[PDB]
């Protein structure tokens, strides 16, 4: 009877975390924000619009000095702009074309990419012989790969479709932690402001807080409906907000282990790709398959403005570190400047 | 089967030992932060053209 | 250029030889013609990649036209979360097994073979990424087919059906049950070959069904039709 | 004497014929009018998806019917401003010449497309067709005259005979039988391509019953479209150019083959060709 | 990364010559280069530049006429066609390999030289030696004719070395980027027009002639070259 026997522990142990939890909810996120001043209405133009990509743009990532962007498109190419000037900077060709993710090393020497070939490729930018060159490439994951984060010039963290992140050793090459838990490909990462935790969303409608220097899970966390294609951090790094594919938004706390807000409305149906938040931490902004990205007041869970301009589903987005501009990437292969 | 059942229980069990606070003490301490950052929010507030460096 | 400093034109310049290699190698790129190959377990596709982990991507070329097919058998994740990558292929090569009407599926003992391949047809062909991609359908080990069903009646798969337990019908009423699944009948179209053998059979009748694939998209994105 | 071109006495009956010359053509400006912009307006959320010179073909026609007014009212009345009657002409046969070269470039470029399975050599070629057409309507710029009764009609009075058969021998063998041959070529060059993969593809039996009928079903549409494109310029053509070959036979022989009310009609014939320009060439329902 | 001149030696005047600069170890086709000569007792003095796909070319307005600069990139190798040979061209001919993007070091790598022998802002280094010892700050001084400031933001200043018998090296560029290879006791700074270069703990590599350069338009004027003598 061990089997069934362990089920109902589960069971009674989940149910009694449920309560304990559930007899914490003192009063909704929206009564305590039932009088502050709204925002208004977020009025934005397209201040640069960046050409030169030949298909779909899959990723996108701001560089820490808030001025160069990578891009990640299936033309097989990896392109650096510059984005005050729209100058290209360097244009990489990838080795394999199936490229769904790229990230922007926080030092700004390296970018990495990877994709449906299973490994994240690493290069170095700054080298004396004038090339971008290939400096690594990290293999052992059995699924395609959806997610990779720097966490420093040595350290980058990985999703796959394979259901497990990994946290790698860059000068080794080899995984130094596999983080295991999710019963379904796991489809974004955030790291945190300081990057001693980091938060996963999977395609088993859940999100999970690792704590990258322990390799085991601290939390979980439920409520969404479908799959969740998007993570992102709340500034201070005790929240994180998710994007699913049910056209809803969800505002998590990490002390509280429970939900604050839904960010949902009846005039959406499609589900959301992208989100991001703006420096303060007031506004959230969501990138959707209606071809266009919203804007809500990150508080009092309102439609504060609206995004339009891109002929196709809106695949990236991003915020700059000073916070003056926010990128848009779409399958229409363009990405747009907004302030 | 068992042993993976005995370490989704440990997992669930490890959940169950964190202290976590009210609701609405996470709540105002969003809004306050909120608060706090106002001002330096180039989004929420559109600083002028000027210093604008995307004109 | 005139409120440009010398190495802002330098580094414009420099952006506009980026600009024409970009474009020189997406125009060449343009000209390739890439095809998705799938198929079920064991449906015999390892002998088609033979006649011309992750992806698997296989270059040739048949009468000065460079053909990509990129095999996707290795991937054991969810199909919807990376099948859109390959919205805008020229075709899709689907094989089937002939001698799987009999066969029993290898985890389920009563669910079939065959209908479980039927199943990835009329999903993959139903799509919303692949409304318009013709799906050339190979029908693998013909020759195991005709031997096999001597001894074995085709109504094991099929309890409908009614007709001669000969090769000739039964590969048709095979090949009909297959065609009968697509149902965007004018959008699209199907080509089946019987495959199994010969010098330059399959390749060439690739080479047929993908010159009228671009003829039509040609006719279609050229005003006629 | 002078050929009238736009004047007649119209003994015949009053108050009738003005009424319907007046209504025919408000219809076809209106319907043309109408059809054009609906084109062009189509065609601009149509460059957004699939980005062929048919923006030059809506342009033209419209370009032609500009000119329909001008001719109501020399109908109207028995006289004629003799400083537009300079130029009516003029935009007349240049707008004529440009739809009969776009026409025919329309249907190179499908060839060329569909055989071969730059965006600055086409805008020169837009830019030559339209000056080699200002270059041969020319002629018609500063020739036609207002002469007296052959009443003030603008007549032609052409300087040389020798330069004046010179130009129609020219003109329509360039701008009529040329294009002509390669709006034919291009559609029946298609036509073979098709059949022939047809045929491929019917060899190695890649059609089943209930599906070769479809492909069949549908390569009679597409024999049917190229067949309707193809006698269509000749059918709504050749009167012009018929007539044009008439006026100088007549010019020096001396008979009155034209019937005095047959000019109009003819060239109104040909203005309800810019009408039908735009539902031909444009198909997306 | 190697660059080697070739094509010097005695050579009558009023004739011709053709130096050529052979690279190796570097994308030579993304990489503009210049030819920088070096009188035999004199300072630097920027001669030619052509740029990443030939299609930008600048000379000096001395040599403009007489000189042709070309690349060879399937072949790697750079040329000058002189003609006109005048008695003034005695010199030390430098290659100076340059990448322009945004944050690039534009004067890194310095050739290493062709011994040749025939038989705009204005920018001022008052002090033209510097007795000094070593363990103790160094200070030297650039006055530039009008502000390198430009309305971007970036000041385009740039310091180079050149010890006894070696090319010059890169220090610093923009006026305060260090150089990549280069200790952190060097450190520039000023603003606008008058920059200084500072030495924290000198050392007994650190002996020779300092340059500062112009790059806010061309022709690329350097300074007449401070020399730390110890
Ligand atoms: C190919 C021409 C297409 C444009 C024609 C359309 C409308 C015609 C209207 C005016 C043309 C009048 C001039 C033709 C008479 C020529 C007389 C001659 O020389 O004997």
């Amino acid at each position: 009877s061990e089997l069934d026997q362990l089920r109902q522990e589960a069971e009674q142990l989940k149910n009694q975390i449920r309560d304990a939890r559930k007899a914490c909810a003192d009063a909704t996120l929206s009564q305590i924000t039932n009088n502050i001043d709204p925002v208004g209405r977020i009025q934005m133009r397209t201040r640069r619009t960046l050409r030169g990509h030949l298909a779909k743009i899959y990723a996108m990532h701001w560089g820490t000095d808030s001025r160069l962007l990578v891009s990640a498109s299936q033309d097989g190419k990896l392109i650096i702009w510059d984005s005050y000037t729209t100058n290209k900077v360097h244009a990489i060709p990838l080795r394999s074309s199936w490229v769904m993710t790229c990230a922007y090393a926080p030092s700004g020497n390296y970018v990495a990419c990877g994709g449906l070939d299973n490994i994240c490729s690493i290069y170095n930018l700054k080298t004396r012989e004038g090339n971008v060159r290939v400096s690594r490439e990290l293999a052992g994951h059995t699924g395609y790969l959806s997610c990779c984060r720097f966490l420093d010039d040595n350290q980058i963290v990985t999703s796959s479709g394979d259901t497990t992140c990994a946290l790698w050793d860059i000068e080794t090459g080899q995984q130094t932690t596999t983080f295991t838990g999710h019963t379904g490909d796991v489809m974004s990462l955030s790291l945190a402001p300081d990057t001693r935790l980091f938060v996963s969303g999977a395609c088993d409608a859940s999100a999970k807080l690792w704590d990258v220097r322990e390799g085991m899970c601290r939390q979980t966390f439920t409520g969404h409906e479908s799959d969740i294609n998007a993570i992102c951090f709340f500034p201070n790094g005790n929240a994180f907000a998710t994007g699913s594919d049910d056209a809803t938004c969800r505002l998590f706390d990490l002390r509280a282990d429970q939900e604050l807000m839904t960010y949902s409305h009846d005039n959406i149906i499609c589900g959301i790709t992208s989100v991001s938040f703006s420096k303060s931490g007031r506004l959230l902004l969501a990138g959707y398959d209606d071809f266009n990205c919203n804007v809500w007041d990150a508080l009092k869970a309102d439609r504060a403005g609206v995004l339009a301009g891109h002929d196709n589903r809106v695949s990236c987005l991003g915020v700059t570190d000073d916070g003056m501009a926010v990128a848009t990437g779409s399958w229409d292969s363009f990405l747009k400047i907004w302030n | 089967s068992i042993a993976q059942a005995r370490k989704l229980v440990e997992q669930l069990k490890m959940e169950a030992n964190i202290d976590r606070i009210k609701v609405s003490k996470a709540a105002a301490d969003l809004m306050a932060y909120c608060e706090a950052h106002a001002k330096e929010d180039p989004l929420l507030t559109p600083v002028p053209a000027s210093e604008n460096p995307f004109r | 250029g005139c409120t440009l400093s010398a190495e802002d034109k330098a580094a414009v310049e420099r952006s506009k030889m980026i600009d024409r290699n970009l474009r020189e190698d997406g125009e060449k790129a343009a000209r390739e013609v890439k095809l998705l190959l799938l198929g079920a377990g064991e449906s015999g596709k390892s002998t088609i990649v033979k006649q011309m982990t992750g992806i698997v991507e296989t270059h040739f070329t048949f009468k000065d036209l460079h053909f990509k097919m990129f095999d996707v058998g290795g991937q054991r994740s969810e199909r919807k979360k990376w099948i859109h990558c390959f919205e805008g292929v020229t075709a899709i090569i689907f094989c089937v097994a002939l001698s799987d009407y009999d066969l029993v599926l290898a985890e389920d003992e009563e669910m079939n073979r065959m209908h479980e391949s039927m199943k990835l047809f009329d999903s993959i062909c139903n799509n919303k990424w692949f409304t318009d991609t013709s799906i050339i359908l190979f029908l693998n080990k013909k020759d195991l087919f005709e031997e096999k069903i001597k001894k074995s009646p085709l109504t094991i798969c099929y309890p409908e059906y009614a007709g001669s337990n000969t090769y000739e019908e039964a590969a048709a009423y095979i090949q009909c049950q297959f065609e009968d699944l697509n149902k965007r009948k004018d959008t699209k179209e199907i080509y089946t070959h019987f495959t199994c053998a010969t010098d330059t059979k399959n390749v060439q009748f690739v080479f047929d069904a993908v010159t009228d694939v671009i003829i039509k998209n040609n006719l279609k994105d050229c005003g006629l039709f | 004497t002078r050929f009238p071109f736009f004047s007649d006495v119209k003994g015949d009956h009053r108050l009738v014929l003005a009424a319907v010359e007046t209504t025919v053509l408000v219809l076809i400006f209106a319907v043309s009018l109408l059809g054009n912009v609906c084109a062009l307006v189509l065609v601009a959320r149509r460059r957004r998806r699939g980005a062929c010179l048919v923006l030059n073909l809506f342009c033209a026609d419209l370009l032609f019917i500009s000119a329909i007014p001008l001719v109501l009212a020399v109908r109207w009345t028995e006289a004629w401003g003799p400083v537009a009657c300079h130029l009516l002409f003029y935009v007349m046969t240049l707008s004529g010449s440009v739809t009969i070269l776009t026409l025919a470039a329309v249907s190179l470029e499908r060839m060329v497309c569909i055989v071969h399975l730059g965006r600055r050599a086409r805008a020169v070629l837009l830019a030559l067709i339209w000056g080699y057409s200002a270059v041969a309507a020319l002629p018609l710029c500063v020739f036609f005259r207002v002469v007296p009764q052959r009443i003030s009609i603008c007549t032609l009075i052409w300087p040389t005979i020798p330069g004046e058969i010179s130009w129609d021998v020219s003109f329509v063998t360039l701008n009529f039988l040329v294009p002509g041959l390669v709006i034919v070529i291009s559609y029946s060059k298609i036509l073979q391509i098709t059949k022939a993969s047809r045929k491929r593809l019917t060899v190695s039996l890649a059609y089943s019953e209930s599906h070769q009928i479809r492909v069949s079903q549908q390569d009679f549409r597409l024999f049917r479209t190229l067949f309707l494109l193809m006698v269509s310029f000749f059918i709504m053509w050749s009167p012009i150019i018929i007539t044009i070959l008439l006026i100088l036979i007549q010019n020096f022989k001396q008979d009155l083959v034209i019937w005095p009310s047959l000019f109009f009609w003819v060239v109104a014939f040909t203005f309800a060709n810019s009408a039908l320009n735009p539902i031909l060439y444009n198909m997306t329902l | 990364v190697q660059l080697v001149e070739s094509g010097g030696g005695l050579v009558q005047p009023g004739g011709s010559r053709k130096l050529s600069c052979s690279a190796s170890g570097f994308a030579f086709s993304s990489f503009g280069m210049h030819w920088v000569r070096q009188a035999p007792e004199k300072g630097l003095e920027w001669v030619a530049y052509i740029s990443s796909g030939s299609g930008t070319i600048y000379y000096a307005d001395t040599v403009k006429g007489r000189f042709t600069i070309s690349r060879d990139d399937p072949k790697n190798t750079l040329f000058l066609q002189m003609t006109s040979l005048r008695s003034e061209d005695t010199a030390m001919y430098y290659c100076v390999r340059s990448i322009y993007y945004y944050g690039s070091s534009p004067f890194d790598f310095w050739g290493q030289g062709t011994t040749l022998t025939v038989s705009d802002i204005v920018m001022t280094q008052a002090t033209s030696s510097v007795p000094v010892t070593p363990g103790e700050s160094v200070s030297i001084s650039c006055r530039s004719s009008k502000s390198l400031l430009h309305s971007n933001g970036n000041t385009y200043l740039y310091w180079f070395l050149q010890r006894p018998g070696q090319s010059p090296q890169l220090l610093i560029y923009r006026m305060s980027n260090l150089a990549s290879g280069v200790p952190d006791r060097f450190s520039g700074s000023g603003s606008g027009t008058a920059f200084t270069l500072t030495i924290s703990r000198l050392e007994a590599e650190d002996v020779g002639v300092y340059y500062c350069m112009q790059h806010l338009e061309y022709p690329l004027t350097f300074g007449a070259g401070t020399k730390l003598e110890l």
